[PDB]
């Protein structure tokens, strides 16, 4: 009776006939990974020094929210 | 806490599938009464209809999308005992390219090949045949043909390809029975490719599943050695298929098994990264379920 | 003397500093002090410690909301490492101290 699946943006859809939530059936979208777009754009991967590089990123990663990936980038 | 939004299908029978494309815009929504609906998303922020029309001539099943290199291609099986691929013309022109008549009994699940060996496609067969389609002409969607045939002497009810894109697995598939037969014959099973012979054989047999599956579906890896499966017979299960260093010899692992739904489970998805799995019972109740470094398998959210 | 042969050094043991009020505290006099002394090693060890125990790395509660700091190839497998070599080396001045700090840290 039923259907699932999910999205790109963590959406679920749930379809089930109407004798479990008889010829029909209803279907709702669930609006249940946003810093992988901003780790993307931020990132730096050239045309710097290597210290200047693994610096920039780790202030990304510490402004972003993530502290243990941010002392990563310093400790390398 | 998500937020359910009902949209209103106008179906006029039940709906057995909905299916997200690449990008997470756009559904596509297969009924009982013989027709597919296209919905999109707005700037506005709902979902509406765009496209509908009549596909088959018994009961559509299963919708799948394809990679979006290929075009904007759909696939479809039914209870008239065919399969069928259709694409997007541009207004809303949609328009019938092939029709795989190869079955005998009914098709109960299409699934495309994962979009790095080429535009493949596996049909399965109440009669219990599952059968792999190509196009070796990316871009005629009118010239398929059939390169390898599995008979697995037993009903067919579900498929799904592994989606592992690195040169160390050699692709194979997992197939799901529904026979409710006497004897504890195991019902689900994993064939895979073998580079010298060109074709597939039967790889390792799950034998501890001894009741009727209803769903099968692997988790994306994105950099594991490992393979992660999932199962909805009458609990969600989860498996770990670790192969041997160098068909091949893998070594099977019981890692979940979650009667929270006191009912029977229909179908299961995977997140986008094999973090979070849901699943769907008869009591009309979603669950997700995620690991904790310990691999320890724990509820983390319920939805009604 | 024989001061030269010894893996232990006086003057490096007279200008330590150990105050378990501020952890972070310590480890840059600490780091000064071996670049005063003239041993590099000590202040690159001293120098990931610094960057290895902020606070905004401390362990939570709930197993769940994320892994430990402790479970990351930096932190339990980097210090076994130097403490293994520092026994290979036989040099219990900085031995007492990593662990000394490492554990203050709880």
């Amino acid at each position: 009776p039923e259907g699932l699946c999910y999205g790109l943006f963590g959406d679920l859809a749930f379809a089930a006939k109407e004798s479990l939530v008889l010829a029909s059936s209803a279907l709702s979208v669930f609006e249940t990974m946003r810093w992988f777009v901003d780790t993307a754009e931020r990132y730096a991967l050239a045309g710097r020094p290597l210290a200047e590089l693994c610096d920039h990123n780790a202030k990304v990663a510490r402004e972003l929210g993530r502290n243990q990936v941010a002392q990563t980038w310093t400790m390398l | 806490m998500f937020v359910a939004r009902s949209i209103a299908a106008d179906h006029k029978d039940l709906i057995h599938d909905v299916s997200f494309d690449f990008h997470g815009r756009r559904m596509a929504t297969c009924s009982s009464d013989q027709s597919v609906k296209v919905w999109d998303k707005s700037e506005s922020g709902d979902w509406h209809c765009t496209a509908s029309w009549k596909t088959h001539s018994g009961s559509v099943w299963r919708v799948t999308w394809a990679h979006p290199e290929f075009g904007q291609v759909l696939a479809s099986c039914s209870f008239d005992r065919t399969a069928a691929v259709w694409e997007e013309i541009v207004q809303s022109h949609w328009v019938k390219r092939t029709t795989l008549v190869d079955s005998r009994t009914s098709v109960t699940d299409v699934k495309f090949a994962p979009k790095h060996m080429g535009l493949m496609l596996a049909t399965c067969s109440a009669d219990g045949i599952v059968r792999i389609y190509e196009a070796p002409d990316v871009m005629n969607l009118s010239q398929w043909s059939l390169q390898h045939e599995i008979s697995c002497k037993l009903s067919c009810s579900c498929i799904s390809w592994n989606p592992s894109s690195s040169r160390a697995h050699s692709p194979m598939i997992a197939v799901g029975s529904d026979d409710s037969s006497p004897n504890a014959m195991a019902k689900v099973q994993i064939f895979e490719y073998n580079e010298n012979t060109r074709k597939y054989a039967k790889a390792e047999t799950l034998m501890t599943v001894t009741d009727p599956v209803h769903d099968i579906a692997f988790a994306p890896n994105l950099g594991r050695s490992f393979h992660i499966l999932a199962i909805a017979t009458k609990d969600v299960r989860i498996f770990t298929l670790k192969p041997v260093r160098k068909p091949t010899k893998f070594e099977i692992h019981i890692v979940a098994q979650f009667d929270n739904h006191n009912s029977q489970v229909w179908r299961v998805s995977w997140n986008i990264t094999g973090t979070v799995l849901a699943s769907s019972g008869d009591d009309g109740c979603v669950r997700l379920w995620k690991a904790n470094y310990m691999d320890n398998w724990k509820c983390t959210g319920i939805l009604k | 003397d024989i001061a030269c042969l010894l893996p232990v050094h006086k003057s490096l043991g007279e200008l330590y500093i150990l105050n378990v009020n501020d952890i972070q505290e310590t480890c840059q006099k600490n780091a000064a002090s071996a670049l005063l002394v003239g041993r590099k090693d000590l202040v690159q060890v001293w120098s990931l410690a610094t960057v290895a125990t902020d606070l905004c790395l401390g362990p939570k509660s709930d197993p769940d909301l994320e892994t430990p700091w402790a479970r990351h190839p930096f932190g339990r497998q980097l210090l076994e490492s130097l403490l293994a070599h520092y026994c290979r080396l036989r040099d219990v001045q900085t031995l007492a101290m990593l662990c000394s700090v490492f554990e203050a840290q709880s």
